[PDB]
């Protein structure tokens, strides 16, 4: 919804702290949150 | 290829395994963030998991997220992916 | 030939509703303890008049 | 209505910045604005179904 | 020369459902190097009537 960098990192840190509270470990260098790029089970797609 | 074959030479099965994650991430963040963005238009059902997609022409739109990428997330992700290369190439400097 | 021209024929409506929502968070007033000073006095080296 | 519910509701000054019974004549007075009250009616209330 | 606004012949409603113009073929067309000199023969005739 909101395009603001100061409030997006509050969202992204809350994701990685929730997955760390769930016992598991996520990696920031592999987890992607990006609009125009979708990958799903070794199937890559970019900009349609 | 020639710069990558030299790098993955002195230990192929460990260096190629660790270079895989920065290579796949680099393509998957290539086009996003540029100010004019060209897409391929398509429309389907109102579900996001609709498979009945038909396609249209190309068009170039302005990017609504052109300022979001100067955040603390995307600057840390590209800096960590550089270190995974830099830990890998410095391992090959010592071996060969 | 269908790339050189920048599209502006579809206005984004998801952006235009997501800025009205941020416009509701504007705060016009201001809760303050004392009011601002509205009369100040200058001393013209006199013990009787300012 | 949880904000009007806590036990400090007896001594609380409520400051409201926008009245809710919106007089809808000020929306339909915009000149030749009938399309803009249809793209806005779609993007605010239309459900997504299968 | 100024082409008209591209939103005159097409209104988009919900996601990609668009109103189509009747002359959508003649609008989306490019003048060649010969038919552009004939446009400068029409506007030369309008600014000098008789």
């Amino acid at each position: 919804h909101t395009t603001d960098t100061k409030v997006f990192d509050k969202v992204a840190a809350s994701i990685f702290d929730t997955v760390a509270k769930c016992g598991h470990e996520a990696s920031p260098s592999k987890t992607m949150m990006t609009p125009y790029s979708v990958e799903k089970t070794q199937t890559h797609a970019k900009q349609g | 290829l020639r710069e990558f074959f030299i790098l993955c030479l002195p230990h192929p099965k460990k260096i190629n395994n660790v270079l895989r994650a920065p290579y796949s991430w680099f393509v998957k963040m290539w086009g996003v963030g540029a100010d004019p963005i060209v897409v391929l238009q398509s429309t389907a059902g109102d579900d996001r998991n609709s498979k009945d997609v038909f396609y249209d022409k190309f068009r170039t739109e302005p990017n609504r997220y052109k300022a979001l990428f100067r955040s603390s997330f995307y600057n840390e992700s590209r800096r960590m992916n550089e270190e995974k290369i830099l830990e890998a190439v410095k391992y090959s400097q010592k071996l060969g | 030939t269908a790339t050189r021209e920048v599209d502006f024929t579809v206005p984004d409506v998801q952006k235009i509703l997501d800025d009205i929502k941020a416009l509701a968070a504007e705060q016009v007033y201001k809760i303050v303890k004392v009011p601002s000073i509205s009369f100040r006095h200058i001393v013209m080296q006199s013990r009787d008049r300012v | 209505q949880e904000v009007l519910t806590d036990f400090r509701r007896q001594d609380t000054i409520w400051v409201l910045a926008l009245q809710l019974p919106v007089n809808p004549q000020v929306v339909w007075d915009v000149p030749r604005s009938s399309i803009a009250n249809l793209i806005m009616n779609i993007a605010t209330c239309l459900p997504t179904g299968e | 020369y100024i082409a008209p606004n591209p939103r005159i012949s097409s209104i988009t409603l919900t996601q990609r459902i668009t109103t189509t113009g009747p002359f959508a073929i003649l609008t989306g067309s490019t003048p060649t190097a010969q038919q552009l000199n004939d446009v400068r023969k029409i506007y030369l005739a309008l600014m000098f009537p008789g």
